[PDB]
């Protein structure tokens, strides 16, 4: 029935004559045509030509037009007719897009049809104000057991990811979107999550892996990805961190939760360098323009927790950053960080010293502070935080100490051990229940006598001995919420039963 | 494509902390006089000659002298032969003596015979670059004339849009497989210009070269805690 | 998998018939030009007065 | 440009009309679909059009051992 | 399906006292953790199989009903208990013995 | 003025070891996490007291996020009040997300309001 579907497309085709306000060109090169004419546009309105490639009309000049071309400039020739649309740039949006490849401007690059979304957005919206707002208290799962432990995550905070190349900035921000699974097939609609990645500027062969990835855990049943690769033109990689904030607003007018990945941010910056300096613009530091700021700050201010005379919406921003030699001091890493709320700091030398994830914690902070932790997690990481940032201080005695006192011996001593907890492997995102827990076999004291090269060996025993044989436990921290005083001596026989017989 | 493997050297730096892929792309890093044209003088010795398909070599904006070395060892081990149809090497060559027009569209002429091979016929085909840096810099020149501000330190406003257009078309897709190996000059050592530090967004496999190691005689002198791969993987 | 990756062959080879088959059938419609300009400003009535 | 519409609506009739299937292709596309095939049954797994699988499998020897205790 | 349950694993079944032998009676309670979270990663029933769908998707008919029709009567006989009632055989002389 | 005069706010650390002059310019150093927020409201609830001057708050280019906290810190304090007339402060507040024109003139804007008073 091939025939009978393609009879039927150009019978339901609209072949119907209109006017239009059109304008000849006169210089095209390098990406940017002038035309002459057009005498009507608004300022940052959507043209097409005449081979068939959209344009954007950014300048609007007394003579002319400078109109930003999507695609390549091969096919435009000075003559040509600028016809025009009469609106603004608009994506689709809505539940329909949940578990599709998309590029900038909504249209289907995975093949397997198109898109059935009935709504309609504008990408140039506004952010709430102060009155919709409220404080962010809920708590937004990574999985890390260093993040959740340290450097928390509200659902309404931004937090950005800032480190070097080949640090796992993007194995931070794909496990956080495989941990929403356990929600996200559950019964409890208030605590579901959706995920959007954002690829700006990568090869077409990283991102075919990555889908790959989500597929494998099946986690491509509640997640969009816009990938605007590096082939693609200079200002699709514009639009494209403006073409995912429309779709992760959807979810935040309608009562629902969400989550966004901007992967990454210091290629958005380049992006659009290249077209003011060809657009003639006055330049300034690093030959960036004026208003770099403002690209960045009314992106990243759209991220709000809503109160409940509006819906009770979110929407959690995450920026990927990359810097050079380690420099925050540049243009763009102070930007975005003077913005955001708190960072997470990836170094390369704990990368290779065996920590891994490599975050620093003497660097990283979180300005929304404990009021995102559950009243399980914030009882028994708050000595812990205290614990770390007394080892810091004396992590240069451990290259020769032996003649100390015994309680800087017992500093260095607890300081190794809570490290070798928060050491974790790739794609193992854990529970929040399960996590107290081996922070709470460490913060004690049960573990100042087992050797330090066995505590990944007595985690991944101690961990499945709980799951089968004490899953009633784990289910008075997941649905109390805390940890009381009858579950706190019930599991305080539970690692002395482990520690005895353990070493088989 | 999505599939990886490993494709084995014989170098025992290379296989160990960062191993080598069939139809990824391969980047050679490092300053000027570490090693970087050597190095991808050994690839052609070990990997070509056992391999069945065919091989292409572009060189873009080097020394005219070492074009005649390589005339003179494919020669002598039979890899050109210059009295039947048994060879199983092209040549593409635009040195540095050339206008800077031409040392710009040399390296899209080399993908274009080795687009042939994998799209026309099916087999698995190799590509040497070296250097590459040499197609950013010939394009840094005849810039200024066409009417164009300079960005940082020095190069094109169009900088990652011409590099992220050549870079597009050296791929693995469902018609054949491209090994490529390339060599990418650093300028003075320091890997934070914008001409090398955009190429790492294109790479799978990279290979640091330093001058730290190779002022104490350890040959090859790749740094072991620069150099990754995506197929380190337990 | 065999079933509806086949189609898709075909559906494509359609379309490469035709678009290539309605110019050589079109380039000798002369006669279908004289009505072509005469139904053509009969929408411009119609187009002419909606302004108006 | 209904009488434009449906000169379209010919060419598909007459394009429906075969009998010798793809005319246009040639081996240009019958060596490629069935080499594409190949190369994607080869990733699949060599499974026959009618064979249904059946068999079996065996379980540890609970095997035992002696303590002399009272 | 059909799951019995068992009794507490906690003092004594790791506390069988062989000749200096506490590796065995560990290796003991090694089992009963492997096999626990074996039968939690796959259900007691499995998937249904859906028979109208698979007669229009795979509409090239007879190949693909005569797989269908000849899977579907199947059987699957279990592995044999003959080594589950010697183990067994050895707990009641042991026990007079004790 | 042809003399210098010392504004007394209360606090003993500050009007002994660091006085602040009537009509000079204050820097304050530190940021979040160090109580900040609160010395900010409490030189306001002084001054009103001890003196009779009432306060403008200008936020120059200041985060949505934040400056939703310090409207309803404030209130919860008693310094700024929903019911009736006995405010103590005004809130100017040109934020983040604003064209680079806008955030340059809320400190002038901020400072009209303290020239009436
Ligand atoms: N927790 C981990 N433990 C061990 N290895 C890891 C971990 N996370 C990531 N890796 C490894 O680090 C390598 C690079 O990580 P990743 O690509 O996430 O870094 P990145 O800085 O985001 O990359 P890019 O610089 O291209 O943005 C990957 O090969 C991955 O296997
Ligand atoms: N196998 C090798 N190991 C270490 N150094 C080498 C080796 N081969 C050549 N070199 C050194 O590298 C230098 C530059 O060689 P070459 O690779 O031709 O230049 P470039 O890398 O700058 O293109 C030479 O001076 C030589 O001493
Ligand atoms: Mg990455
Ligand atoms: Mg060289």
């Amino acid at each position: 029935e091939v025939s009978s579907i393609l009879e039927e497309r150009i019978l339901g085709a609209d072949t119907s004559v209109d006017l239009e306000e059109t304008g000849r060109v006169l210089s095209i090169g390098d990406g940017i045509a002038r035309v002459h004419g057009l005498r009507n546009v608004q300022a940052e309105e959507m043209v097409e030509f005449s081979s068939g490639l959209k344009g954007m009309s950014l300048n609007l000049e007394p003579d002319n037009v400078g109109v930003v071309v999507f695609g390549n400039d091969k096919l435009i020739k000075e003559g040509d007719i600028v016809k025009r649309t009469g609106a603004i740039v608009d994506v689709p949006v809505g539940e329909e897009l949940l578990g599709r490849v998309v590029d900038a401007l909504g249209n289907a690059i995975d093949g397997k049809g198109p898109i059935g979304s009935k709504t309609r957005r504008r990408v140039g919206l506004k952010a709430p104000g102060i009155i919709p707002r409220i404080s962010v208290r809920e708590p937004m799962q990574t999985g890390i057991k260093a993040v959740d432990s340290l450097v928390p995550i509200g659902r309404g905070q931004r937090e950005l990811i800032i480190g070097d190349r080949q640090t796992g900035k993007t194995s931070i921000a794909i496990d956080t979107i495989i941990n929403q699974k356990r929600f996200n097939d559950g019964t409890d609609e208030k605590k579901k999550l959706y995920c959007i990645y954002v690829a700006i500027g990568q090869k077409r062969s990283t991102v075919a892996q990555l889908v790959k990835r989500l597929t494998d855990a099946d986690a491509m049943k509640y997640t969009i990805v816009v990938s605007a690769t590096a082939s693609d033109a200079a200002p699709l990689q514009y639009l494209a961190p403006y073409s995912g904030c429309s779709m992760g607003e959807y979810f935040r007018d309608n009562g629902k939760h969400a989550l966004i990945i901007y992967d990454d941010l210091s290629k958005q910056a380049v992006a659009y360098r290249q077209m003011s300096l060809l657009l003639r613009r006055p330049p300034g530091r690093e030959a960036y323009p004026g208003d770099v700021f403002y690209l960045h700050s009314r992106l990243l201010e759209r991220a709000a927790k809503m109160n409940d005379a509006f819906g009770g919406g979110s929407l959690t921003a995450l920026p990927v950053i990359e810097t050079q030699a380690g420099d925050v001091s540049a243009y763009i890493p102070t930007n975005v960080i003077s913005i955001t709320d708190g960072q997470i700091f990836l170094e390369t030398e704990l990368f290779y010293k065996g920590i891994r994830p490599a975050i620093n914690v003497g660097l990283s902070v979180s300005r929304v502070g404990s009021a995102a932790q559950t009243r399980a997690m914030k009882q028994v990481a708050g000595t812990m935080k205290l614990e770390l940032a007394q080892y810091r201080e004396v992590a240069a005695f451990a290259q020769f100490g032996s003649d100390l006192d015994a309680a800087t011996q017992q500093l260095l001593s607890r300081g190794v051990r809570l490290t070798e907890l928060l050491k974790q492997g790739q794609y193992a995102p854990m529970a929040i229940e399960e996590q107290v827990a081996v922070i709470y076999a460490g913060v004690r004291g049960y573990l100042d006598k087992l050797e330090p090269s066995k505590i990944t060996k007595f985690e991944n025993a101690f961990l499945s001995h709980v799951i089968s044989q004490h899953q009633a436990l784990l289910g008075k921290i997941r649905a109390d919420g805390k940890i009381s005083e009858e579950t706190d001596a019930k599991l305080k026989e539970i690692v002395t039963n482990f520690l005895a017989g353990f070493e088989a | 494509s999505v599939e990886q493997e490993i494709l084995v050297t014989g170098i025992k730096v290379v296989d160990l902390l960062a191993p080598y892929a069939k139809g990824g792309k391969i980047g050679l890093f490092g300053g000027a006089g570490v090693g970087k044209t050597v190095l991808i003088m050994e690839l052609i010795n070990n990997v070509a000659k056992a391999h069945g398909g065919y091989s292409v070599f572009a060189g873009v904006g080097e020394r005219t002298r070492e074009g005649n070395d390589l005339y003179h060892e494919m020669i002598e081990s039979g890899v050109i032969n210059l009295k039947d149809a048994t060879s199983k090497v092209a040549l593409v060559y635009g040195q540095m003596n050339e206008p800077p027009g031409a040392r710009a569209r040399v390296a899209l002429t080399g993908l274009t015979v080795a687009e042939y091979f994998r799209d026309q016929e099916g087999q698995d085909v190799l590509l040497f670059i070296d250097n590459i840096f040499r197609f950013t810099q010939a394009g840094s020149e005849v810039s200024a004339l066409l009417g164009r501000i300079p960005s940082a330190v020095g190069y094109q406003p169009t900088l990652a849009t011409d590099m992220g257009t050549m870079q597009e078309r050296i791929t693995t897709t469902k018609k054949g497989s491209i090994t490529s190996v390339q060599a990418i000059y650093v300028p003075a050592d320091d890997l934070t210009d914008p001409a090398p530090a955009t190429t790492f967004a294109h790479l799978d496999a990279t290979t640091v070269l330093s001058r730290a190691i190779a002022e104490l005689g350890i040959y090859p002198a790749v740094d072991p805690l620069d150099s990754t791969s995506r197929i380190m993987d337990p | 998998s065999v079933q509806n990756m086949m189609r898709q062959k075909e559906q494509e080879h359609m379309i490469r018939w035709v678009e290539k088959h309605v110019v050589q059938s079109i380039s000798a419609q002369q006669e279908k030009e004289t009505i072509a300009k005469c139904i053509a400003d009969l929408k411009l009535l119609a187009k002419k007065a909606q302004a108006q | 440009v209904q009488k434009l519409f449906v000169d379209k609506i010919r060419e598909y009739r007459t394009k429906r009309q075969t009998s010798g299937g793809p005319v246009d292709a040639g081996p240009e596309y019958q060596q490629d679909l069935d080499r594409e095939l190949f190369k994607l049954k080869q990733m699949y797994g060599k499974a026959d059009m009618n064979t249904f699988p059946n068999f079996t499998f065996e379980d540890p020897k609970f095997e035992a051992v002696e303590k002399p205790q009272s | 399906r059909k799951l019995a349950l068992k009794a507490i694993d906690w003092v004594a079944f790791g506390e069988i006292i062989p000749r200096n032998q506490k590796a065995i009676a560990n290796s003991l309670k090694s089992w009963n953790e492997t096999l626990s979270t074996r039968l939690a990663a796959l259900p007691e029933k499995p998937p249904a199989i859906d028979w109208a769908y698979y007669k229009a998707t795979v509409a090239k008919a007879g190949l693909v009903d005569d797989f269908e029709k000849k899977f579907n009567a199947l059987k699957v006989p279990v592995p044999e208990d003959k080594y589950t009632a010697l183990v067994d055989a050895e707990e009641q002389e042991d026990v007079k013995r004790c």
